[PDB]
C-alpha cells in the first residue's frame, strides 16, 4: 500500500513557492526532490514550506489572522513556528493601529480595551506627578507594563484575554479606582484643565473623560468636544507664533 | 481670608528654593526637580487681620504636556522667577506672563499683580543688569522687582511680603 507522491505536474502554486526557496526545507535546509513536493507541509505562520520532520502538523492561532479578522482558529504550523509563537506569547509586539486600524470597529471587546487603555495612560501620567496617589500607581502594575503606558501594542496574551472578555474587567477595575482618586484628591484636580475656548472655570475637565472632551494630541491640551472639533488648537497657534517672532 | 500665589519660571532658577527659604527658612544645595505642582501655606498678618497664603510652585522643566493647570484660577498674585546668571531665563519672562494671563484669565489682565524675582544674586557670574530688569518691569504696568538669594536669605522676606500685600489687594476686588 505505497502512497503516490511523485508528480510530473505538481500544483502550480506550490511549485512556485517551493521553488522560491530553492527547493530547500525552510527549517533544516534539506534540498528536496522537485518531483516530490507534495510531501512538504505549509506553515501558515512563516509562509514557507517544510519537510515532514521540521513540520509535524502542530496547530496554532496565527498573528496576521487575528489582526485582519478576529480569527483565533488554529492552523497547521511548523515546529519552529509553534515554538516561537509560544515564546513571544506575552511580548507586546503587535501594533493594531499600525497593522490594521479597521479591526477597532469590528471588535467591540477590543475597542473597549482601547478606550480603557486610553484612560489608563492619562491616569498614569497624573499619578506619576501626584505624591498622594502612589499606592494607585502600584495597582497599575498588577497588569502588564505596556497596557497603561502604550495604547496600540498588544501581545497574543492580551488579544486572547480580550476575546475571552476578561481584559476589560481587569482594566475597568482600574479606570474606576483612578477616577475616584481624581474626584477626591485635588492635587490631581489642580492638574485638571479649563477649556481655552469657553473658559468655563466651573467645569474642570481631565483627558481621560472621553465622553466630555477631546484631547489635542500635538499639544495634549484638553478642550470640550463641543468647543473643539472645528478648526485648530489655540495652544500651538501661539507656541509656534512664538519662535515665529524670535527667528 | 485666603490668598493663592503661583510661582512660575524656567527650570532651575530657584522656585522650590525661594519658597522653601520663605516658608521654612531652610535651604539645601541639592537640586531636586519638581515634577508636579504642589503648595505650601504660610500664615501672616496684615493690620490686625489674619491672612493665609497658599503658594504653588511649578515644574519649570518640561512636565507640562497632557497635564493641566486649572489651579491658576483664582490666583490673586503671580510670581515670575529668573536667574540673574542665566540670561536666557530673563528672556523667557514675556513667555511666562503671556501664557499665565491666558490660562488664569482675570478681569483686567494688565492691572493684575505680578512680582518679578531675580534669583541667585550671591553668585559672581551675574549677567542680567539690575537697571535692565528694573526697566522691563517698568514696561509692564509698573510691577515690583526684587533681586533675591534663596541661599543667603537676601530680599526673600521682602518679596513675599510684597506678594502678600499685592495679592491681598487683588483678592478684595473681584469680590466687588
Ligand atoms: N547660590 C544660589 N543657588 C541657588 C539659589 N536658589 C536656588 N539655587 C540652587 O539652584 C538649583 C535649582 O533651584 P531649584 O529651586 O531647586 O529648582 P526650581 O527653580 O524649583 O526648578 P524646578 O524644581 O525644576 O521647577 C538648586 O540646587 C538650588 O539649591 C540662590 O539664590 N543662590
Ligand atoms: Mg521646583
Ligand atoms: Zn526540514
Ligand atoms: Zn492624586
Ligand atoms: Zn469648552
Ligand atoms: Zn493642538
Amino acid at each position: 500500500n505505497a502512497q503516490i507522491i511523485f508528480n510530473v505536474h505538481p500544483a502550480p502554486t506550490r511549485k512556485i513557492a517551493v521553488a522560491k526557496q530553492n527547493y530547500r526545507c525552510a527549517g533544516c535546509g534539506i534540498r528536496t526532490d522537485p518531483d516530490y513536493i507534495k510531501r512538504l507541509r505549509y506553515c501558515e505562520y512563516l509562509g514557507k514550506y517544510f519537510c515532514q520532520c521540521c513540520h509535524e502538523n502542530a496547530q496554532m492561532a496565527i498573528p496576521s489572522r487575528v489582526l485582519r479578522k478576529w480569527d483565533f482558529s488554529k492552523y497547521y504550523v511548523s515546529n519552529f513556528s509553534k515554538d516561537l509563537l509560544i515564546k513571544i506569547w506575552n511580548d507586546p509586539l503587535f501594533n493594531v493601529q499600525d497593522i490594521n486600524s479597521a479591526l477597532y470597529r469590528k471588535v467591540k471587546l477590543l475597542n473597549q480595551v482601547r478606550l480603557l487603555r486610553v484612560q489608563l495612560c492619562h491616569m498614569k501620567n497624573m499619578f506619576k506627578t501626584c505624591r498622594l496617589a502612589k499606592e494607585l500607581l502600584d495597582s497599575f502594575d498588577t497588569v502588564p507594563g505596556h497596557l497603561t503606558e502604550d495604547l496600540h501594542l498588544y501581545s497574543l496574551n492580551d488579544l486572547t484575554a480580550t476575546r475571552k472578555g476578561e481584559l476589560g474587567p481587569r482594566l475597568a477595575e482600574l479606570t474606576r479606582a483612578g477616577a475616584t482618586h481624581v474626584e477626591r484628591c485635588m492635587l490631581c484636580q489642580a492638574k485638571g484643565f479649563i477649556c481655552e475656548f469657553c473658559q468655563n472655570e466651573d467645569d474642570i475637565i481631565f483627558p481621560f473623560e472621553l465622553h466630555k472632551c477631546r484631547t489635542c494630541e500635538e499639544c495634549k491640551a484638553c478642550y470640550h468636544k463641543a468647543c473643539f472639533k472645528s478648526g485648530s488648537c489655540p495652544r500651538c497657534e501661539r507656541l509656534q507664533a512664538r519662535r515665529e517672532a524670535l527667528a | 481670608v485666603l490668598l493663592k500665589v503661583i510661582i512660575l519660571g524656567d527650570s532651575g532658577v530657584g522656585k522650590t528654593s525661594l519658597m522653601n527659604q520663605y516658608v521654612n527658612k531652610k535651604f539645601s544645595n541639592q537640586y531636586k526637580a519638581t515634577i508636579g505642582a504642589d503648595f505650601l501655606t504660610k500664615e501672616v498678618m496684615v493690620d490686625d487681620r489674619l491672612v493665609t497664603m497658599q503658594i504653588w510652585d511649578t515644574a519649570g522643566l518640561e512636565r507640562f504636556q497632557s497635564l493641566g493647570v486649572a489651579f491658576y484660577r483664582g490666583a490673586d498674585c503671580c510670581v515670575l522667577v529668573f536667574d540673574v546668571t542665566a540670561p536666557n531665563t530673563f528672556k523667557t519672562l514675556d513667555s511666562w506672563r503671556d501664557e499665565f494671563l491666558i490660562q488664569a484669565s482675570p478681569r483686567d489682565p494688565e492691572n493684575f499683580p505680578f512680582v518679578v524675582l531675580g534669583n541667585k544674586i550671591d553668585l559672581e557670574n551675574r549677567q542680567v543688569a539690575t537697571k535692565r530688569a528694573q526697566a522691563w518691569c517698568y514696561s509692564k504696568n509698573n510691577i515690583p522687582y526684587f533681586e533675591t538669594s534663596a541661599k543667603e536669605a537676601i530680599n526673600v522676606e521682602q518679596a513675599f511680603q510684597t506678594i502678600a500685600r499685592n495679592a491681598l489687594k487683588q483678592e478684595t476686588e473681584v469680590e466687588l
